């Protein structure tokens, strides 16, 4: 068995053997990596995500896995461009993270699993300043790829 | 910050400049008002204070140049005048601005900090002179500059 908490300690020391029982969980359940449970009441934040700030030298695994595991429920599309929710984060998905990173490896996986590149992070975040701030370079991939000089 | 700006450099001219220059323009003017008073036997210009005090209408602007018919020795006390009216005003004055040119190649530019003490000390007295009424008692700065 797994809860949400579970796996996001898994991924937040990049193992991917508590993730050896992982697939055949959901298939009983027929849970959804995707499910309202799976991710954070109120950032929306989901384990592909957790992972997407758990980086240890601009690498997980658990993201591989991830990914795979998706694909094999075909959770696939709305997995990798499941979004945050809360004002601050609003609309940023892992490719977003990808970028901001620098991470051509991590963008190239996403896109190839089919990481929408028209989605629009647009919360606060990714905009001028409170202070909050800050920082925009609105919004789209393209265009933070280009503002940050990639 | 503008008006501040202004309110420090006054200060610190008048704390300047009186010693080195009210001194100064006191000794000319009085010198020279002295040797007036000797000059002049009768009508109360021989008084070293109303003398002293016409004297001083020349720096005013207002000055009177021969005002005092009274007296002997015809020109001398007008060259006398004239000496001191073209001696101590304008000496003096051309001096006095150029020592302030001189900063004004610097300090202005020094200064501006210096209102920002003022604050300060206005600020963290009220505070503690506030009663250490309850008041904020993290700082953490945005920042955004790439550098990326």
């Amino acid at each position: 068995l797994y809860d949400r908490r579970s796996i996001f300690d898994a991924v937040a020391q990049s193992n991917c053997q508590e993730l050896e029982s992982l697939l055949p969980f959901l298939q009983r359940s027929k849970k959804r990596l995707t499910d309202s449970e799976f991710k954070d009441p109120e950032t929306g934040k989901t384990c592909l995500l957790k992972a997407m700030l758990n980086l240890h030298n601009g690498q997980n695994d658990t993201i591989a896995l991830l990914l795979d595991v998706a694909r094999k429920t075909d959770s696939l599309k709305q997995f990798v461009n499941a979004s945050y929710t809360d004002s601050y984060y609003k609309g940023q998905t892992a490719l977003h993270i990808a970028i901001e990173r620098r991470n051509m490896t991590l963008v190239t996986l996403l896109v190839e699993n089919g990481a929408d590149v028209q989605a629009a992070a647009n919360g606060d975040f990714f905009k001028k300043t409170k202070g909050r701030p800050g920082f925009y370079f609105g919004e789209l991939p393209l265009s933070l790829a280009a503002c940050t000089n990639q | 910050q503008q008006m501040g700006i202004y309110a420090v450099m006054i200060e610190k001219m008048i704390l300047r400049d009186l010693c080195r220059f009210m001194f100064v323009y006191l000794v000319f003017l009085f010198g020279f008002s002295t040797a007036v008073v000797t000059l002049i036997e009768d009508g109360k210009y021989n008084s070293l204070y109303s003398t002293c005090l016409e004297l001083f209408k020349f720096t005013i602007g207002m000055g009177d140049l021969e005002f005092t018919e009274n007296y002997d020795f015809k020109a001398v006390f007008i060259i006398l005048l004239l000496a001191y009216v073209i001696l101590t005003y304008i000496l003096l004055l051309n001096m006095l601005i150029a020592l302030m040119g001189e900063t004004v190649n610097k300090i202005a530019q020094e200064s501006k900090n210096i209102w920002k003490l003022q604050r300060a000390i206005t600020i963290l007295d009220t505070e503690k002179s506030f009663l250490k009424c309850m008041r904020k008692a993290x700082x953490x700065x945005x920042x955004x500059x790439x550098x990326x």
